[PDB]
RNA sequence: GGGAGAAGGCACGCUGAUAUGUAGGUGAGGUCCCUCGCGGAUGGAGCUGAAAUCAGUCGAAGAUACCAGCUGGCUGCAACUGUUUAUUAAAAACACAGCACUGUGCAAACACGAAAGUGGACGUAUACGGUGUGACGCCUGCCCGGUGCCGGAAGGUUAAU
RNA sequence: UUAGCUAGUAGGUGGGGUAACGGCUCACCUAGGCGACGAUCCCUAGCUGGUCUGAGAGGAUGACCAGCCACACUGGAACUGAGACACGGUCCAGACUCCUACGGGAGGCAGCAGUGGGGAAUAUUGCACAAUGGGCGCAAGCCUGAUGCAGCCAUGCCGCGUGUAUGAAGAAGGCCUUCGGGUUGUAAAGUACUUUCAGCGGGGAGGAAGGGAGUAAAGUUAAUACCUUUGCUCAUUGACGUUACCCGCAGAAGAAGCACCGGCUAACUCCGUGCCAGCAGCCGCGGUAAUACGGAGGGUGCAAGCGUUAAUCGGAAUUACUGGGCGUAAAGCGCACGCAGGCGGUUUGUUAAGUCAGAUGUGAAAUCCCCGGGCUCAACCUGGGAACUGCAUCUGAUACUGGCAAGCUUGAGUCUCGUAGAGGGGGGUAGAAUUCCAGGUGUAGCGGUGAAAUGCGUAGAGAUCUGGAGGAAUACCGGUGGCGAAGGCGGCCCCCUGGACGAAGACUGACGCUCAGGUGCGAAAGCGUGGGGAGCAAACAGGAUUAGAUACCCUGGUAGUCCACGCCGUAAACGAUGUCGACUUGGAGGUUGUGCCCUUGAGGCGUGGCUUCCGGAGCUAACGCGUUAAGUCGACCGCCUGGGGAGUACGGCCGCAAGGUUAAAACUCAAAUGAAUUGACGGGGGCCCGCACAAGCGGUGGAGCAUGUGGUUUAAUUCGAUGCAA
RNA sequence: AAUACGUUCCCGGGCCUUGUACACACCGCCCGUCACACCAUGGGAGUGGGUUGCAAAAGAAGUAGGUAGCUUAACCUUCGGGAGGGCGCUUACCACUUUGUGAUUCAUGACUGGGGUGAAGUCGUAACAAGGUAACCGUAGGGGAACCUGCGGUUGGAUCA
RNA sequence: UUCUUCUAA
């Protein structure tokens, strides 16, 4: 912290990534249906998520979870995705 | 080793208040008795003593104030390690001016208020409170 | 250290100029010293003579003939130079430096010799003989029951006597 | 985890070249040039005014406006011209498209529209040069997809509505309920009033001022030709346009919706639902009573929008310049040396560099700020100001920091006498022990363990004495001792050698500190050759042990431990506290000096060095530290930035190797963590008690039957209790 | 009736004390192979791209230089020519393009290395108390697995007529 | 001397 460990090295202010990188940086992007299933969810709660296997427009192949409940989604559909982690 | 007298001088106050003594003393020099003789200008010493013959020594007398002390604060704005100057515009109000803050300027040793007055800046020194 | 001439690519004749011989090499007649000689300096005539550049110029092609490496990638085996089936087999076979074991105190061990004697060796354990392994790198586990070897001398067995 | 780079390169001379200077180009010399203040190489990128955030410091950012730059199918090249390497010029090569009678040609929206494409997504083959400009022309004019307009999107910022009063029967109805009521709710209904806007109908500025023609006079000239200048008339010029604004008209009319209610954070009930369906920024909700799911009611928040996602700063002091920390929560290199580096005692002059002050220049406009003005306000437009935190120049200033000289001695360093020491190498030398060998004596066991056993013994061990050999370590001293920077160093003697301290002095003149890169030292184990090998001892072997025992135990036993010379370079290399200063209450010691007082004995008064415990202030998250600081400040270096991944991968480096060293990322979690408190627990420690044990006696469990339970069976064997405590 | 010496051990309870990663509380927490499943990744015979160095080849157009040749309205002029220009010629430079060799980066890759993660498996129980062989650092060896063991160090360990 | 383990609300 003397002045001239700070003149022969600046503060490196650490750089942040992304959680959601797949989006690059846009707010929705357009996606194609791979695969529609469900998944168990971790020790605290116990259900059947929906979600869906995803391929992108930039080839990426990511799953996302489809909310609400009930829905009428296919392999081969277009969908839309806004991002969000489940927990 | 010794790295600068006027950090020395101004820590020997520092320790002396605590300690409650009356009288700190060590070496003095030509630039010590210009800040010396401030601080009973201002009111913060009440006796200085520059002796020595060989070797100047300045001995101070410590103002103490309903038993406690007066010097409440004591610091160093311009170390050796980094020099501070300020301008006139910028000199600084220690404890919103009502503590003082000793620059050296060209015009010698003096207050920052009297500094305003003067209207030039220098090296601000130490900050008194 | 190498691999590696890796691979790959460019130049190549002749004529003229540079410089009608250049760089260089050799080196007189001169000149001086000289203990004067089968001298020393200086001195450069002479001869001899590369290499390069530039500019021309000829062919389809100028290392023109003769002469004179095909290169690359992976892997087996042996480290290598070596040695060999004279006369169908040249290697992965042998040898090898290296490693390990073992024997041996000098009148050595051992070998050739009925013997004497000789090699060992005019060497003396950092020596010599034998066997196995075969550079270098990393290493080298378990079993002595068996077979050998070594050590033991209590007892059993037992020759000539 | 990009360290070397460069041959016209770098410089010169000469020639050439360009508007201009110059390897600009060439020739010839010279070998220079560059780089750790990052050259080189790689990745990404138009730059600035500004914009966004932030209290600021800063951070991010460059659409729109500007200033600059670059590009024009791609790659090339010149041409022309004052100006080009030319979006809408040429020429060549390419690609692609198109035409062809197949000989050939043609083509360039990153102009404005538009089409396709891509995409989460971004508008009309829109109109009009009236104004503003721009090009040419004497003018008139001509052109302009520059420009002014309209369409298009709640794309954004503003301004405005969707009425106002009254109205309790607290209506109906809804919801809820203690069934009493409550709530929806003055809300609506109703009543009175208003007509903004939109609509409709009618009216009606500014942007149109200039200029244009006809005219008059003056100037100019021979001119009253012309022309120029200044007055005068005729006409104008509008794309937007049905403009801005003004009146009528009619009625409450035509005009409100999203999100949210578990806490965080403003706002809850009811019902469905039952770890399902789901919810979810975080903590977390749902496993039959959910304020967290879904619905309803009610309420909260906003509003022509409301949400979600993306994206940036803030909060975040969470890289801490402002404004952090490293004893144990991440973090001080294992130490020492030392260059560059940064940093500097004291005093005098000098210098005026830094620094400060003043003055000039510039810091475009816009923007922001301040004061105004204009649009009915506002948004917006705009006047003036400040500001643009700078840089350049000039004039000062002299305290400090430098630069330059001179000094001083406190810092620092010698000289002089001594002092203590496991400080270092080298070579000896002892004495016990152990082992081994040999012998005497002697006899039946020895050894080991919890028990044993493997083992060793009658082939005479063990034991005992005597003799000899060998290696290794050096009892007691010995010490919360000593020395060394540490790693560390332990018999004695000798040889060589280091460091420290003290004492009086003498001298030197700041000679100092720290130190990236570098250099050396650096435990143990390990490596390499040699040696040596008593004891001990990985591995290994046997014996136990146990459910198993590749362990703990036993009996063995090899590398290894020792030496010589080299390699490795890591240790909880710890005081988990980097080095050198200065200040700051004490007490009790240890060790080592050195004065004084009569040593009046092993005494007292001093004065040093080093070290141990305690502990005040102070500090600390606490624990603690506490003059040897984890107190107060100085200088410089090393390091830290959630946990796992991981000091690992991948490269480099070094090494014989082992590895050392440098050092990530993906992914994953909402914890990890430190101290300290309260319990609990301990195959932890004390103290006590109980038919708890021990001391006793009788039983149960064997037998038969009673009774209850389990199980089985039944049409049903009703249900419940089911360690102790059924 | 018998018997109680006694408190060593056993069972339980209390008290002080210490340790402590325990706290629905030692019937606690906890570890690592292995089996299964999920997630990304290292390596990897190779494979396919991208970018670029390097060495040469390449020579359109263009311009500049030279120019045998053909040619040539202003100007000189004896009228013959003079220069110049044209065209072609060749030279210089250079685009397109080619060759080899590297380098770098992305993608892919049989197979293989660990890593992380599990609301139930298997094996053992190493650490937390003296965790029942104190714990841990180095380093070495061994071993299904936690680990074990040797040497050295640390206390960030309990015990004490 | 020996002595191990307790799934998921």
């Amino acid at each position: 912290a003397t002045v001239n460990q700070l003149v022969r090295k600046p503060r490196a202010r650490k750089v942040a990534k992304s959680n959601v990188p797949a989006l690059e940086a846009c707010p929705q992007k357009r996606g194609v249906c791979t695969r529609v299933y469900t998944t168990t969810p971790k020790k605290p709660n116990s259900a059947l998520r929906k979600v869906c296997r995803v391929r992108l427009t930039n080839g990426f192949e990511v799953t996302s979870y489809i909310g609400g409940e009930g829905h009428n989604l296919q392999e081969h559909s277009v969908i839309l995705i806004r991002g969000g982690r489940v927990k | 080793s010794m790295q600068d007298p006027i950090a020395d001088m101004l820590t020997r106050i520092r320790n002396g208040q605590a300690a409650n003594k009356a009288a700190v003393t060590m070496p003095s020099s030509k630039l010590k008795v210009a800040i010396a003789n401030v601080l009973k200008e201002e009111g913060f010493i009440e006796d200085f003593k520059v002796e020595g013959d060989t070797k100047p020594e300045l001995e101070l007398t410590l103002k103490y104030f309903q038993g406690k002390a007066v010097v409440e604060s004591i610091q160093r704005v311009s170390r050796p390690g980094l020099r501070i100057y300020k301008r006139k515009d910028e000199l600084p109000k220690v404890m919103a001016g009502l503590g003082i803050a000793v620059v050296s300027t060209s015009k010698g040793v003096m207050t920052d208020r009297a500094a305003r007055q003067a209207g030039l800046g220098g090296e601000i020194i130490c900050y008194v409170a």
